[PDB]
């Protein structure tokens, strides 16, 4: 066979491990799912830069006044969150991110509201986006894509298993800490999920063909977007390249993928298998699991274990200036915090 | 030609 009899016999018992693993994670997470507020005030900060900007608010800096800490804050403005589906994928966001706890998952601090907003308060990651990483050096050599991808894998083999979609992945959503490794953030799509889902939502060069059919799916669109993300990785850009979202759309549904020639065979056939249309012959969603990924050759030099526990060297250490250093972040128009006299949407948002 | 910058997700399309 491709493996030795030590060979296999190591892999089998480290799947074994995996399995002991999860089922603790899940005992763990039930606890915090079943029972998840108000952990602090606006007041008890001191806001420093805005980090990034969206649709229903930013993510700025602060400074924790008691303490000194530094944190990264997300503020909604519970009007721009009037969508339906806006309003519900915000408590996802809330409960999940309060009941994980992995090493590549950011970490929630305190979570309240006001009058006009909702606030989250997460562990600050200075090393910036992957995204701006990314876009300035142009492409990821294969190594350097692999270390990151197989981040993802095990994360997204944690929060499969308990029964979470992350939905959104792609470089924007993935902060840089000062070890090299990845952080992934913005839950804002994520879903517990125990078979399909309906909601059309997701960022466009990321959506599966099922989304955009408007299929009911499941948790095999987040190994689509994985092969999204490996291959702007290693390319520089998305395999399905657009300038207005509808032509995205037909490209991805067609079933059809071009690689740069610089692609090795083993990537190439990798993302042949993870950009599938067919859901019966999508790695990830076979018998076999998440095991057809880590087994595959490209991935023949990671250490999937090393990994986790954070063992290997990082193939790009960002720089530090110190606590509170904001230079790999980009620049953005700053707009002060104005909280109403009046409460708005107080019945919608109570289980925040 | 395709989209370069920060690229926004939508919650319903
Ligand atoms: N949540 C994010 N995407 C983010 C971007 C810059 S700092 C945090």
């Amino acid at each position: 066979g491709h493996m030795g009899n030590a060979a296999a016999a190591k892999k089998g018992s480290e799947q074994e491990s995996v399995k002991e693993f999860l089922a603790k994670a899940k005992e763990e997470f039930l606890k915090k799912w079943e029972s998840p507020q108000n952990t602090a005030q606006l007041d008890h900060f001191d806001r420093i830069k805005t980090l990034g900007t969206g649709s229903f608010g930013r993510v700025m800096l602060v400074k924790h006044k008691e303490t000194g800490n530094h944190y990264a804050m997300k503020i909604l403005d519970k009007q721009k969150v009037v969508k339906l589906k806006q309003i519900e994928h915000t408590l996802n966001e809330k409960r999940i991110l309060q009941a994980v706890n992995f090493p590549f998952l950011v970490k929630l601090e305190f979570s309240f509201k006001d009058n006009s907003n909702l606030y989250m308060v997460m562990e600050y990651v200075p090393g910036g986006e992957m995204f701006s990483h990314l876009r300035r050096i142009g492409r990821f050599s294969e190594p350097h894509a692999r270390f990151y991808a197989a981040q993802i894998v095990l994360t997204f083999e944690y929060l499969h298993s308990l029964d979470l979609i992350y939905r959104d992945l792609k470089p924007e959503n993935l902060l840089i800490d000062q070890q090299g490794y990845i952080q992934v953030t913005d839950f804002g799509f994520a879903k517990r999920v125990k078979g399909r889902t309906w909601t059309l939502c997701g960022t466009p060069e990321y959506l599966a063909p099922e989304i955009i059919l408007s299929k009911g799916y499941n948790k095999a669109v987040d190994w689509w977007a994985l092969g999204v993300l490996i291959y702007e990785m290693a390319a520089g850009y998305p395999p399905f390249f657009a300038d207005q979202p509808i032509q995205i759309y037909e490209k991805i549904v067609s079933g059809k993928v071009r690689f740069p020639s610089h692609f090795s065979s083993d990537l190439k056939d990798l993302l042949r298998n993870l950009l599938q249309v067919d859901l019966t012959k999508r790695f990830g969603n076979l018998k076999n699991g998440v095991n057809d990924i880590k087994n595959h050759k490209w991935f023949a030099t990671t250490d999937w274990i090393a990994i986790y526990q954070r063992k290997v060297e990082a193939p790009f250490i960002p720089k530090f200036k110190g606590p509170g250093d904001t230079s790999n972040f980009d620049d953005y128009e700053e707009e002060e915090i104005r909280v109403s006299i009046n409460e708005k949407c107080g019945k919608e948002f109570t289980e925040f | 030609a395709g989209r370069t910058g920060r690229r926004q997700a939508i919650h319903d399309i």
